[PDB]
DNA sequence: CCCTGTCTGGCGTCCTCTCACCCCTATGATCATGA
DNA sequence: TCATGATCATAGGCGGTAGCGTGCGCCAGACAGGG
């Protein structure tokens, strides 16, 4: 079945792979996250919560005194968003807290507070986000963009050869904490273990672990084990186990059990270690020279002596074993240091170290932090207890908790924020696992390793960093002050934190203008995955692998869609079904597949979760079952692609299109399109321009209506139900009595958005699209957007093009178009440019805005009032005067030189108590009379369902079917009915009439104290004027059109109708591209978009010629039933039986322009089903008509290409480049012409231009290219009445820069002069 | 990747060939941007250190140029005589191999005519002065340039050449890239250089010389091979000889460095004591 | 090399329009070096004729007029 | 500057003189009312670091800042690397009499000759017009002859076609890479707001038409003139510097 | 100012949030011991003038 | 004094176009209202 | 008439009784560490 606008215009559909999971709300993350961060969360994470419960209770310096946490509360805004667009203010909401001030008493602060006072404060201002995902800062609509960084944990990087220049690759295990002090252990060329903190200076790493209370006995019982030598009898014998000998040559005979096993000059072999571990030998034979090298671990002390033999981690020598032996020592520990296994980097270590024990440490740690000051042992141990090892300064969070313990295989994931001594150990054993030889280093751009912030992270951050200042206040104000006499608003202050606040959401890195001309361009802005910004990489900086696609791409960031230039790689935008873990990480959507059957479940798979397992490739060819019809099948293991068994896969891919972004995902044919060319494709599709009248595309995707609907700019249907009343301005739904509330009566009315500015000075507009009677359904478009129709994505329009040279018009990338393309205003867009102007207040006076103005006549002021402001709907040129302003001298604004345009809207706002003038009073008694007649409609609107509920009420139970209208309407209730549920409704619905009245008379007068007050504004202003221009740009030789594939171009000729190649019907094409740009620029997409368009037209003639004729509709269900049929196993099958002869007509209405036509991205339509619908219209099986000349009427040769491409108008215009000067305005400081358009300014005559005049002999033209056109003062005034005197001459002169940098030069102690 | 893309863009590419594609291309795109980002950095050093060079004189008067050969890689001659001494002022006047027969004399330029004069008489090595041996004080004097570039004739006395040859050096930064035996192909003469050889036992040439370098001389005088030639290698050729083509002359171990002698005699050991300066090993499984 | 070659001028202006400033002004400062404009850049930073092209023949004519 | 709302955000330069100024004067006032024995030796380490804040900011241990994260700009902040007076005002210029649009093809034209907008040559070219008029006899002053011109009177374009006619102009095509990317042509005049360049000449300047703009200037003396149309002229760069390699390769 | 403390174990950055807190008289990295000459041998003093500074 | 490692200074394309942003918080003084 | 409270206007450089920094990289030449 259909929904009733899905019965307007079915679009055909090819594709094979019937899908099983429908693509999600592209704007799960920012709403997700927004909605995350502001909500009333209990158990403590996340949200504001977790800021406030971990910055507070603020405790005083020992003064007993404490400001504890209850809870917090958003109230409304005073604003809301239509109002805060228009005037200017932020879109916030006033948070309120709850804080609770308990004051302890002397000598029991386990004891009774005296009093306490909990109540109502109030701090910042937190911007809201509106429905669309996007914030209001200052008027403008600004989008927060989600950050890609590194994820908290432990992180085992290899500095790989080129350190030291040997090829001795180093180790580093970085610890990332969430918010703290970092921590860096690595290696050295000399094998020696050094940490770092915070990449300070560089201490050896087992001075922390005497910072941790370990003595080194512990140390080297840890980090090693244990050799045994037994003094019994013989040569100081030795335990051994085999395994420690695994290769190494021993310096003796090895016997045992009167056995030779090892023989002096071999090594021992892994038989040999079966052999002495099957006989379970214990105890061998060493000479004097065995123990020569050997380390102890612990300390000996000879009991005689009370002295130390042997330190510990010490080589042991002839004399030391003397001393040991007869001191009554029978048992020797010592470490296996070998040169594969186990080297010895913490004797090393231990043998780089000066300190002996905790303090030492302490102190050398508490000196390489703060440097050059008396430690104390107190101070030691609060430092490096508030390093690590507090809850304030160090914090992992959940991500950091996870990471740490899943890469060192832990098995539970929670812990606390906090670091530990088992932690840093840890650590240390994995390096040094590490650098023995098993084991791997994690590199960095791996998925699993790149965490993903949103809007709610970075505003909880920033809000906490606010918190942290005013504890730094309120700790200031709370032990200093008289209690108790003061309340909690009295300390704490709103200012640090709506600063912090107001500063992340004013000017981050992040936080950023939306780029708003297309609804494709804000739903694929919304979505982005920059690497940039405060805690990533910069651009100019870095580097090369962050700049290239990782195997771990696949289906969560869009392979194609990323912006080329100065950042590729780093402006990623993520793709269409991955949506973001609970952690943060990229997860997707893959179907189980059980060991025979692809099972239709989804289950979502993580960054590292999909490395363990094995995937199936999104298009295998399963019967019906699940049953895979190959027996070898490709896939992907772990990164890396190769060809696998029918039934050892674990997984399948969801849909097809999953690889890509959805701003790569509306090209047709991306399967055929080299990767560059589809990259320029989606990204011009960005940047398009609405055009007037926006048409459809023929050869889509069918993911249209996921990007409109799921965007912001079409008015979507709350409750289905009936319209009632269409208008231009507003849209009233009847809702459906099964979809509808007991109470509040309820018809719905939607307020369209009529023509205003856009960012990018484009025109959002919406039209209706529903006629009236008509039924609609919930979820479903009732008004088009911008670039919208019927609920689709229209960006372009969709043109007759032909592939062939002509005449050299179109050289190298050149477009060439008839006049009938702007006879039939196909591409005029309409932009809306917005101009201010400010009534300041300076000396000798205020401003004057009236029209009594000095040094003009009739001829300006007829287009102004009798008050200064230009009237709405005077088309003005370029050079009239909108606004009339005279200074204590004339400054009236005028239009900027070049625009034509038409004033649509004119706003006047007033800093309170200046005097209103006569215009602005008449915008006053304007808004007064459309809001009194909008809220006076509201009412009647509503009381009109509520009357139409109590007609629906009272048909049954006491009907009165004469009796109902002849008395007054209000009273509808005490009609004859007893007690029962209508009695009750009517009595409800008077509640409701009641709620209504009372309801419209304190609204009346609140929205008359909404226009009536003034605003606050700038300091020093009076009152602002903002005027609407309106200018409607066509088209010209210049602009840049575009397709969807990478085919750029500058139109370069508009030709007359009669000079374009006709073909053997009579039509001419409307647009000539140029043949040569495929075979290079590898499109190949665009051919076939070019002939699957002309089937498209072919089937929609073959539709408007059955129409046409005025033929019954039997013929029109036989070809429309035939036309959708036509292809292999597809997923549309719709039939028109169940249609009923009135939407037939109708439908046939939709299609008679052509029939729209949907191509899945990777399972789209072949070629044999192109040439069998270029075979049901007559067209030409190749797609090439042969077409005549319109110049010399006679055939070309050899048959041309001709078809429909959906061609797309850029927003890089040739009148906003266009630029010239002669003599214009001259720079302050440095005496040279101004930079810019807005400003009147002159082209940089560069320095690589300098290079080529040099190049040339050109000495006269580079002389006065930099001393009489730029800088010269005198000079180019002489040269100024040279020229209109007629005598070309030039006095060069000094240049005076040149001036300057003598000026800058000699302002330092430096004397530089001109000889001679 | 051992598993290719056997699908063109005329027929359809599934997902994962497409995904190996994207690998190819952004690798290619972030080439072009760090690319282009040292590619002008280099002009605007090469235009900084020349910067000052002006022809400003008409003729130094030295002798003392460079001696153009064409290249010779050890398979087809790259850049021949004509594309090299096009157009560039002869050092010592050229005479034909019909020697104290001046075939140029020693200041004319060598346009086009006289390259095919020389490419004719397969002249040797026309010595050539070059600005690098000049003698102009403070400047480079007109002769020792060569010909006006982008024109015919001579340069003309003051065309600051030092900014169009750093151009001309940086301009194709764009373009350019960022991150056994001896087997013969011609036949004629055979040529060694700075060779120490002595005859084996088996007849043959052996070596006893790194810096020998091999030369194929053809039938009119240049050369169309050269071969370095490592230390010890062994000919089975000599020198002044006459070979065929498809004929290997030279033979070696890349692997062992040969110590071969000159003299026949016995060998002995001397300052060789056992167990200092030489150790017992025996190879295990072979016996030798 | 070409940055140490340039650099190492007898004249401070061209290796100060190069790279570092503050170490070539230094040099300058303290040896009392003196720039003469000796070629190209440093007439195109005091703004006169190259002596390069028809500036050369200007040039010619200042020096055999001194 | 003002920045029009009543305040001066300041250049660095007057912040770091109003420092040195400040802890100056206060160290005079310490020197005055004498300094406690081992005391007068904090404040004059003061001004020797605000004085290297000032002469050269950054090279002494951590620099200054005024808002928030960025160090301002000292004196060797001005003269040294970009944004200083040596690569940015003194040997590449802002250029009085120059123009630039898009790029667009028009086959029809000689290879000396460019098409050229008609409202960017009357914007190029207004004081040779002012000349013409006051020397023709069709404007008194200065000031009759500009309101004739910004009216755009039906005489005016006869001037213009007579002072066009053997003046060449000097196309440029933005990342100037050799000395062919600088030439020079006879305008045109086209009805449109492009700039037709003639394609064989595209070979030089490594330019298709996707959306390249290329600047035009004007050469104004008589010695200009006639270098740019002696010596860059686009007829006479037909081969490359580079080697004896045509640039006119037909594309 | 002249404050009479002691350094090593009362940590100095847990005073920090209160005034008489710019640095101490250094000449060098160490927090110099400073001499007291105005209480030792220079006690009652400022005959200078009473000029009011300008 | 003769290496050999560390440290800190230099440097990292051109041209153009668009947009926002460019103190708020605290203390003191004056005026008005209430007792 | 006096006192207290509230509102408006005018005035300066981590904010705090610490700690923030952490994702470039090469070359080069001086300064110093080890022997
Ligand atoms: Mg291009
Ligand atoms: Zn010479």
């Amino acid at each position: 079945v259909y929904s009733y606008t899905e019965k307007k215009r079915i679009r055909k559909d090819f594709g094979k792979r019937p899908q099983v999971l429908d693509v999600p709300y592209l704007l799960s993350i920012q709403l997700d996250s927004f909605q995350k961060f502001i909500e009333q969360d209990p158990e403590g994470q996340y949200g504001l919560e977790a800021a406030f419960r971990s910055v507070f209770p603020i405790q005083s310096y020992s003064g007993n005194s404490e400001l504890q946490y209850v809870s917090y509360r958003l109230g409304e805004p005073v604003f809301d968003v239509q109002e805060c667009q228009i005037r200017g203010v932020t879109y916030s909401a006033p948070l309120r807290v709850k804080l609770r001030l308990v004051i302890y008493e002397r000598e029991a602060p386990e004891g009774t507070v005296k009093d306490i006072k909990e109540q109502e404060v109030y701090m910042g201002e937190i911007p809201l986000m509106t429905d669309n995902g996007t914030f209001v800062i200052n008027g403008t609509e600004r989008v927060i963009v989600s950050q890609l960084h590194r994820s908290p944990g432990v992180f085992f990087d290899s500095d790989k050869g080129k350190t030291h220049s040997s090829g001795k690759v180093l180790y580093n295990a970085r610890i990332i904490p969430y918010r703290g002090s970092w921590l860096d252990f690595e290696f050295d060329p000399k094998d020696n273990l050094f940490v770092r903190i915070d990449r300070r200076r560089k201490l050896p790493a087992t001075i922390i672990l005497r910072a941790l209370n370990y003595t080194t006995e512990q140390i080297l019982d840890l980090f090693f084990e244990k050799v045994i030598f037994e003094i019994r009898d013989n040569k100081l014998q030795m335990e051994l186990v085999p395994e420690r000998l695994r290769g190494e040559t021993a310096s003796f005979d090895i016997e045992a059990n009167g056995k030779v096993y090892v023989e002096k000059g071999r090594r021992i072999t892994a038989r040999h270690i079966r052999q002495l571990e099957k006989d379970d030998v214990k105890l061998i034979e060493v000479p004097v020279e065995y123990i020569a090298g050997k380390v102890v671990a612990k300390d000996y002390i000879d009991e005689s002596t009370g002295e130390l033999i042997c330190a510990a981690n010490m080589e042991l020598s002839l004399d030391l074993l003397a001393k040991l032996s007869q001191s009554g020592h029978k048992r020797i520990e010592t470490l296996f240091t070998n040169d594969l296994d186990h080297g010895p980097y913490i004797s090393e270590t231990l043998r780089v170290d000066p300190t002996n024990d905790r303090l030492s440490a302490l102190v050398e740690i508490y000196r390489m932090m703060r440097p050059g000051e008396p430690p104390t042992r107190e101070a030691a141990e609060s430092l490096f207890e508030n390093l690590f090892f507090s809850e304030d300064r160090y914090d992992l969070s959940a991500v950091g908790r996870m990471k740490f313990n899943r890469s060192l295989l832990r098995e539970e994931i929670e812990g606390s924020g906090i670091l530990s001594k088992d932690d840093i150990i840890d650590v240390m054993k994995k390096l040094i696992d590490i650098r023995n030889g098993k084991g791997e280093v994690d590199d960095i751009d791996h998925l699993g390793n790149r965490r993903i912030r949103s809007v709610g992270e970075m505003a909880e951050n920033q809000f906490r960093v606010g918190l942290v200042r005013v504890e730094r206040a309120v700790k200031e104000r709370l032990s200093l002050g008289d209690l108790d006499t003061l309340m909690p608003q009295d300390m704490i202050n709103a200012k640090p934190i709506s600063a912090a606040v107001k500063e992340f959401f004013g000017s981050s890195q992040l936080s950023q203008f939306m780029d708003q001309n297309n609804p494709l361009s804000e739903i694929t802005h919304k979505r982005r995955i920059s690497a940039l910004g405060p805690g990533g990489l910069t651009r100019e900086r870095a580097g090369f692998e962050v700049r290239d696609v990782h195997p771990t791409h696949y289906g969560r960031v869009c392979p194609i869609e990323t912006p080329e230039g100065p950042n590729i790689g780093l402006i990623n935008s993520l793709s269409v079904y991955a949506q973001t873990n609970e952690y943060g990480f990229l997860e997707t959507p893959y179907r189980k597949v059980t060991d025979g059957v692809v099972t239709d479940e989804i289950h979502y798979l993580s960054a590292i979760e999909e490395g363990n397992y094995v995937i199936a490739q999104a298009n295998s060819n399963l019967d019906e079952e699940g049953h895979f019809v190959e027996d070898l099948v490709t896939c992907r293991s772990k990164g890396e692609s190769s060809l696998f068994s029918r039934d050892q896969v674990d997984y399948m891919d969801v849909s097809t299109q999953q690889v890509v972004s959805v701003g790569a995902s509306l090209i047709p044919f991306l399967e055929h399109d080299d990767a560059n060319r589809a990259l320029m494709g989606a990204n011009m599709q960005r940047q398009a321009v609405p055009t007037l009248r926006a048409d459809k595309p023929l050869v889509g995707t069918g993911m249209e209506r996921a990007v409109a609907v799921d965007s912001g700019v079409t008015a979507v249907a709350k409750r289905g139900g009936v319209v009632q009343y269409v208008d231009a301005s507003r849209i009233v739904i009847k809702v459906n009595e099964d979809e509808m509330y007991p109470g509040e009566a309820g018809i719905d009315i939607y307020n369209l958005t009529k023509y205003t500015r856009s960012n990018q000075n484009t025109c959002i507009n919406q039209m209706p699209c529903v006629s009236l009677g008509e039924p609609v359904e919930r979820g479903d478009v009732l008004a088009d957007g911008p670039s919208t129709d019927l609920g689709e994505l229209a960006l372009g329009q969709n043109m007759r093009v032909a592939f062939m040279p002509w005449n050299g018009y179109n050289f190298e990338d050149s477009i060439l178009v008839s006049e009938r393309v702007v006879q039939e205003d196909r591409f005029t867009t309409i932009h809306i440019q917005e101009l201010a102007c400010v009534s300041r207040d300076t000396k000798l006076g205020p401003e004057e805005i009236t029209a009594d103005i000095p040094n003009v006549g009739e001829a300006a002021l007829s287009k102004l009032d009798e008050s200064g402001i230009v009237y709405i709907g005077a088309e003005v040129t370029g050079g009239d005067i909108l606004v009339g302003k005279v200074t204590p001298k004339d400054s009236s604004l005028r239009v900027p030189n070049g625009v034509s345009g038409t004033v649509i809207d004119v706003q006047v706002f007033t800093r309170d108590g200046v005097e209103k003038d006569k215009r602005a009073l008449e915008i006053e008694e304007m808004q007064l009379k459309q809001a009194k007649k909008d809220l006076s409609e509201e009412l009647q609107i509503l009381e009109a369902g509520l009357f139409s509920r109590i007609r629906a009420v009272l048909v049954a139970g006491g009907v009165e079917a004469e009796k109902l209208d002849k008395l007054p309407r209000d009273r509808w209730l005490e009609l004859g009915l007893t007690d029962e549920e209508k009695q009750n409704q009517l009595e409800q619905l008077a509640e409701q009439y009641d709620e209504l009245k009372h309801e419209f008379e304190k609204k009346l007068e609140a929205k008359r104290r909404k226009i009536t007050q003034g605003d606050d504004l700038a300091p020093g202003v009076l009152k602002i004027v903002k005027v609407y221009l309106a200018v409607k740009r066509r088209i010209q030789p210049g602009d840049k059109m575009a397709g969807r594939h990478g085919n750029k171009g500058v139109i370069s000729k508009i030709n007359p109708i009669e000079d374009m190649p006709y073909d053997e019907n009579g039509t001419p094409v409307d647009i000539v591209l140029n043949p040569l740009g495929v075979p290079s620029r590898m499109n190949i997409g665009q051919i076939l978009e070019t002939h699957l368009g002309m089937a498209a037209k072919g089937i929609g003639d073959k539709i408007n010629a059955m129409l046409k004729q005025q033929q019954e509709v039997a013929k029109l269900r036989e070809f429309i039933q035939r036309a959708y049929d036509l292809g292999a196993d597809v997923r549309q099958k719709v039939d028109l039986s169940t249609f009923s002869d009135e939407e037939v007509m109708r439908l046939a209405e939709n299609l008679r322009k052509g029939m729209p036509i949907a191509t899945p991205v990777f399972d789209g339509a072949k070629e044999a089903e192109i040439k069998e619908l270029l075979k049901l219209g007559d067209l030409p099986t190749s797609g090439q008509i042969r077409l005549y000349d319109g110049r010399t009427g006679e055939q070309f040769e050899r048959p041309v290409t001709v078809g429909y491409m959906y061609m797309l108008k850029l927003n890089h215009l040739v009148d906003d480049k266009m630029h010239a000067r002669s003599t214009g305005s001259y720079s302050l400081v440095t005496q040279q012409p101004l930079g810019g358009k807005a400003q009147f300014g002159g082209q940089r005559f560069g320095e690589m231009e300098v290079w080529a005049l040099e190049a040339y002999g050109a000495a006269y033209t580079l002389q006065e290219m930099l001393t009489v056109k730029s800088d010269d003062v005198n000079g180019r005034t002489k040269m100024y009445k040279n020229i209109v005197d007629g005598n070309h001459q030039m006095e060069p002169g000094m240049p005076e820069s040149f001036n300057v940098l003598l000026k800058e030069i000699r302002s330092l102690g430096i004397n530089i002069e001109l000889e001679d | 990747i051992e598993t290719p893309i056997t699908a063109n863009f005329r027929e359809g590419l599934n997902v994962l060939q497409y995904f190996i594609s994207t690998h190819g291309a952004r690798k290619g795109l972030a080439d072009t941007a760090l690319k282009t980002a040292n590619s002008g950095y280099l002009t605007r050093r090469l235009v900084d250190v020349a910067q000052d060079l002006v022809v400003t004189e008409d003729d130094c008067g030295t002798h003392e140029g460079i001696m153009m050969t064409p290249v010779i890689e050890g398979g087809d001659v790259k850049e021949p005589l004509r594309d090299r001494v096009l157009g560039r002022v002869t050092a010592e006047d050229v005479l034909k191999p019909g020697t104290a027969d001046i075939l140029v004399p020693r200041n004319t330029l060598l346009h086009e005519q006289w390259c095919d004069l020389l490419e004719e008489n397969s002249v040797d090595a026309v010595k050539v002065r070059s600005v690098v041996s000049c003698d102009t004080d403070f400047g480079v004097c007109a002769h020792c340039y060569g010909r006006d570039l982008a024109r015919g004739h001579i340069i003309n006395k003051g065309e600051a050449i030092g900014v169009i040859a750093a151009q001309s050096i940086g301009e194709p930064g764009t373009q350019l890239t960022m991150r056994s035996s001896i087997q013969v192909k011609n036949k004629g003469s055979i040529k060694l250089s700075n060779v120490k050889s002595v005859v084996n036992s088996s007849g043959k040439l052996v070596i006893t010389s790194r810096n020998t370098e091999l030369k194929l001389i053809d039938e009119f005088g240049r050369t169309k091979e050269s071969y370095k030639v490592p230390y010890g290698a062994v000919l089975a050729k000599g020198d002044g000889e006459q070979v065929a083509g498809g004929e290997t002359v030279a033979n070696w171990d890349p692997h062992t460095m040969p110590v071969i002698t000159e003299v026949s005699g016995f060998v002995r050991f001397t300052d060789m004591i056992d167990g200092q300066t030489i150790t017992r090993q025996t190879d295990e499984l072979t016996g030798l | 090399g070409i940055t140490k070659a340039s650099l190492a001028t007898e004249s401070f202006i061209s290796a100060a329009s190069f790279q570092e400033t503050t170490r070539v002004l230094t040099e300058a400062a303290v040896a009392g070096k003196r720039d003469e404009l000796r070629g190209l850049k440093e007439n195109v930073i005091v703004g006169r004729l190259i002596p390069a092209g028809t500036g050369y023949a200007y040039h010619q004519d200042r020096m055999r007029r001194r | 500057v003002p920045l029009d709302g009543g305040r001066f955000a300041t250049s660095d330069l007057n912040d770091l003189y109003r420092r040195v100024i400040n802890r100056n004067n206060r160290l005079k006032r310490l020197l005055d009312l004498a300094a406690p024995d081992i005391i007068v030796r904090n404040e004059k380490r003061m001004l020797q670091e605000a004085v290297d804040a000032l002469l050269d900011n950054g090279r002494r241990g951590r620099a200054i800042t005024g808002s928030n994260k960025r160090p301002l700009k000292s004196l060797a902040d001005m003269i040294k690397g970009k944004q200083g007076r040596f690569r940015q005002n003194l040997l590449g210029k802002r250029v009085d009499y120059s123009g630039r649009s898009v790029i667009t093809v028009g086959p029809y034209l000689r290879l000396h000759q460019c098409g050229l907008p008609k409202k960017m040559a009357l914007e190029l070219f207004k004081p040779f017009i002012y000349g013409k008029l006051e020397l023709r006899g069709l404007a008194t002053t200065i000031k009759a002859a500009k309101k004739m011109v910004e009216r755009e009177e039906a005489v005016v374009w006869d001037i213009l076609d007579e002072v066009i006619r053997e003046h060449p102009v000097l196309l440029n095509r933005a990342p100037t890479l050799h000395r062919l990317g600088i030439q020079a042509f006879e305008p045109v005049l086209i009805e449109g707001k492009a700039i037709q360049l003639h394609p064989l000449v595209c070979a030089a300047y490594n330019a298709d038409f996707d959306g390249d703009q290329m600047a035009v200037h004007v050469p104004l003396t008589l010695e200009a003139q006639l270098e740019a149309r002696a010596l860059m002229m686009s007829t006479n760069n037909i081969l490359s510097p580079a080697n004896g390699e045509p640039i006119i390769v037909p594309s | 100012l002249f404050v009479e403390f002691d350094p090593e174990v009362i940590h100095t950055t847990t005073i920090n949030a209160t005034r008489g807190v710019s640095h101490f008289v250094r000449f060098g990295a160490s927090p110099a011991i400073v001499p007291s000459a105005v209480i030792h041998q220079l006690s009652v003093y400022k005959p200078k003038d009473i000029v009011d500074p300008a």
